[PDB]
């Protein structure tokens, strides 16, 4: 899943600078297609990745709790 | 079994007028000459119901003439017994009818069909 | 596979940077409109904020060839020849049109699009500047002259929408809003008045029914047109119109476009010149059998990929029952040649004195179609051993059909001839031999398609009423 | 992301290389 985010973003890049070159070099439909298919991936997991960051903070706190209950009763 | 219902089988399922020929055989064993079934009468009945004739049914009457099945003498009486007359379509096509056989109207076979040809005519 | 070969270009540039390319674009720079249009594509997809959806107002310019000029960040104006609108020729800015509102407030800059389309097109008119503005108040006159008509039928009779889109004089007459021009309801079919029983109320959809656009259109000819409102003096049942000249020839007439062209047969070109007298086809093209092109109408209503080969055998499945209906095209009228006829997309008309009259007969000719419509179907009723009631449609006259069908209860063929006499009324004739079991009252089957719709349906109440008795 | 990949698009509509170097520097944010 981050790798897959991770592929997303470099082609989304490299794909959207390249159509802007070529439109500055002259003054791209599949470079386009690419581009949305891409930013839906994208968008679809960085509200997941927002989120990831909160539940991963509350997981940190429980490990926390965990780690002093068994430390205790140890 | 009936020619009613031999006829309505025709118009039913599509059948060109060789194969309602060949059909109408196999459907009847006794040929009895067909005037004896009242070929004619059965065919212009179910022909002449609506305002015009359908063409399937006087396609068959036509080839059942212009092939030999049916005597001119049953096909003269069967054409003497309509009147109505309000309807000219089926007048013109009653009249094209008698233009196919008529100044021909020869009988080769006995004499009291040659007879009835004359009651007929 | 392209795709691939762009990654691979990317892997040699790679190789080889975007500040060596911005470079060598200023180099060339030192040294047009496909862009222009690639920038309208790209900001389209752009979707951010108010700045950022002004930009995608200017987007939508240049994207139909518009221009722009804005005055402060409340008024965006988009101008062309008389077509000038703002966000906030010859003309004050008529109406500020809740549709156009509606969209713009909500989250609809395709609609607005679209609506900028309609405007465009309308206003396509070659003319050329002074003569426009004349053509365009020609229009207006039309205009207020057909809704003027519409009035008087509804002061004289307080029908309902349905009753006036049915038989009415003119129509359901909709005034141009934006792009959108009239539209008149010239019919709307029983079976399509139902959904899945709707009642019309005053909110008709735009699209549940047969709607025909009126509006202005160069011609190769030179015509003489009102350019002021006839109807100054109006006789209180019908209209009466002021005679010509104001008026002036431009060279166009006024049109009556339908949206999905309608098949009409040769015989209704005559009924309806013998009124007009413009010439339906003027250039003679083709004309082929009508039967066909209603089927092509009916079928294309729905589009599927794979043609329906239907050699004119369509099957129907009904409640109670399987019927198939032969159309048999190609049956001698009396005059000896089969029903012929041509799409008709649009029907010019000087002044709407002739309207009444040519809309008469077209209401005729598309009752006729819908009902022989109704049965035109995509059934793939392969080796059916039950029912497939068996019946054929043959053209006995312009205007005229008969459906024939075996007896349902004895077995001798029946024929029911139905004729359009008008676009809401059919006149039918059960022939049924001298010896027959009385199939049924002429009067039953009326009620029952009346109540409901089509005539696939038709020869089914038919059965039905037969067998009960 | 996108929306700072269709700026880079509309800067080189309007051209420059510094935004095309702030691309790179979204790239590694």
């Amino acid at each position: 899943t981050r790798e897959r985010l991770l592929s997303a973003l470099e082609d989304l890049e490299v794909l959207s600078r390249e159509l802007i070159e070529m439109l500055a070099i002259s003054r791209e439909n599949q470079v386009l297609e690419l581009l949305i298919h891409r930013d839906g991936e994208f968008q679809e997991l960085m509200k997941l990745a927002l989120n990831q960051g909160k539940i991963h903070h509350e997981m940190q706190v429980l490990e926390k709790e965990v780690e002093k209950r068994d430390s205790d009763i140890q | 079994v009936n020619l009613k219902q031999a006829i309505l089988q025709a118009w039913k399922e599509r059948w060109s007028d060789y194969q309602w020929a060949i059909n109408m055989k196999k459907f009847f064993p006794k040929g009895a000459t067909w005037d004896i079934l009242n070929l004619a009468d059965a065919l212009l009945e179910q022909a002449m119901i609506g305002p015009s004739p359908n063409p399937l049914i006087l396609s068959y009457l036509k080839y059942a003439i212009s092939s030999q099945m049916v005597s001119y003498s049953s096909v003269l009486t069967a054409i003497s017994k309509f009147d109505d007359f309000s309807r000219d379509l089926c007048v013109q096509a009653l009249l094209d009818i008698m233009d196919m056989f008529c100044d021909r109207l020869s009988c080769h076979g006995k004499a009291e069909e040659c007879i009835g040809l004359c009651r007929a005519l | 596979l392209s795709k691939m070969s762009s990654l691979l270009e990317r892997l040699h540039a790679k190789f080889n940077p975007w500040s060596e390319t911005i470079k060598l674009v200023r180099q060339v720079m030192e040294k047009q409109h496909l862009v222009s249009c690639l920038e309208t594509l790209q900001k389209a997809l752009k979707v951010t904020s108010l700045p950022a959806m002004t930009d995608r107002l200017e987007s939508i310019a240049r994207q139909n060839g518009l221009g722009s000029h804005l005055s402060a960040s409340g008024t965006e104006c988009y101008i062309t020849s008389d077509m000038f609108y703002v966000e906030v020729h010859h003309g004050e800015n008529p109406v500020s049109c809740p549709e156009l509102v509606q969209q713009l407030r909500e989250k609809n800059f395709d609609e607005f699009s679209k609506h900028l389309k309609g405007l465009v097109n309308l206003y396509n008119l070659p003319g050329d500047n002074k003569l426009k503005t004349k053509m365009y108040l020609a229009l207006q006159s039309l205009e207020q002259d057909l809704s003027k008509m519409a009035i008087m039928y509804w002061k004289a009779t307080n029908a309902g929408p349905l009753d006036k889109i049915l038989h009415g004089s003119v129509g359901y007459l909709t005034p141009r809003s934006g792009g959108h021009l009239m539209n008149l309801k010239y019919y709307v079919s029983p079976s399509d008045l139902l959904d899945d029983i709707i009642l019309h109320e005053n909110n008709v959809s735009r699209s549940l029914g047969m709607n025909a656009s009126v509006t202005i259109e160069g011609t190769s000819a030179v015509y003489k047109l009102p350019i002021a409102p006839l109807i100054m003096g109006s006789h209180p049942v019908d209209n009466k119109w002021t005679p010509s000249f104001n008026s002036v020839d431009l060279p166009a007439c006024f049109f009556l476009k339908f949206p999905q062209p309608i098949p009409v047969s040769r015989a209704f070109v005559q009924k309806l010149q013998n009124c007009t007298g413009i010439p339906l086809f003027e250039t003679q093209p083709t004309y082929a059998p009508l039967y066909e092109l209603i089927t092509q109408f009916e079928l294309s209503k729905d589009p599927d990929p794979i043609p329906l080969n239907h050699n004119m055998r369509f099957y129907a499945a009904l409640p109670g029952q399987q019927h198939c209906y032969f159309l048999n095209k190609d049956a001698p009228l009396p005059d000896g040649r089969s029903l012929q006829g041509t799409l008709v997309s649009k029907i010019t008309f000087q002044h709407p004195g002739r309207v009444p009259l040519i809309l008469n007969l077209i209401r005729h000719q598309v009752a006729y179609n819908t009902l022989i419509g109704s049965c035109v179907k995509r059934t793939i009723l392969k080796e059916d051993s039950p029912g497939l009631l068996q019946f054929e449609v043959c053209p006995l006259s312009e205007s005229r059909f008969s459906v024939s069908f075996q007896h349902p209860v004895n077995d001798s063929l029946v024929c029911v001839v139905m004729d359009v006499q008008d676009s809401t009324h059919v006149s039918c004739k059960l022939y049924k031999g001298l010896s027959d079991a009385l199939i049924c009252t002429d009067d039953f089957i009326a009620k029952v398609v009346q109540r409901c719709m089509s005539i696939p349906v038709t020869m089914r109440a038919i059965r039905r009423k037969a067998e009960t008795i | 992301f996108l929306p700072l990949v269709h700026n880079i698009i509309k800067c080189m509509d309007k051209d420059q290389d510094l935004n095309a170097l702030k691309s790179k520097f979204q790239e590694m944010r």
